[PDB]
């Protein structure tokens, strides 16, 4: 697991004025590498085809109440018909 | 005596019935519309 490195190690001396040819260290941190611990990513179990099964089941619900307000909005223009002829007849008999 | 007497009759039976006929109106037309709004409101629960 070693990455491959020809070179061991080189040497002259970091004199803080004669910097010169500015590349730039790989920064690292001070603690031991164990406790930069693993990657894992875990799913949500509720699955993009689980929630359009739940919202699909919610929408088909809902349908139902949509139609039976409909089912119980749908009868009152029956109900003028019904309800205003027979009044109508009873003024015309005057 | 008895013409004038009998003739108000049809218009005193028309005028009483015709203060009922509009009472039925508003109560039929009210114990109605609040099932429609029972509806709307339970399908706002349904979401």
């Amino acid at each position: 697991m070693d990455p491959y490195c020809p070179f061991d190690a080189l040497d002259v001396w970091e004199h803080r004025r004669f910097i010169v040819a500015d590349s730039r260290n790989f920064i690292t941190p001070e603690f031991p590498r164990d406790f930069w611990m693993s990657p894992v990513f875990n799913l949500p179990r509720e699955t993009a085809a689980e929630q359009v099964v739940v919202l699909q089941a919610q929408r088909t619900a809902a349908a139902a109440a949509l139609e039976n307000a409909a089912m119980q909005a749908a009868e009152l223009p029956v109900d003028i018909e019904r309800r205003l002829r027979p009044i109508e007849r009873n003024v015309h008999e005057i | 005596q008895r013409t004038g007497r009998s003739a108000l009759a049809v218009l005193i039976r028309a005028c009483y019935r015709l203060q009922q006929q509009l009472q039925r109106t508003r109560r039929a037309l009210l114990h109605h519309s609040d099932a429609v709004l029972t509806s709307l409101h339970h399908v706002r629960m349904l979401l």
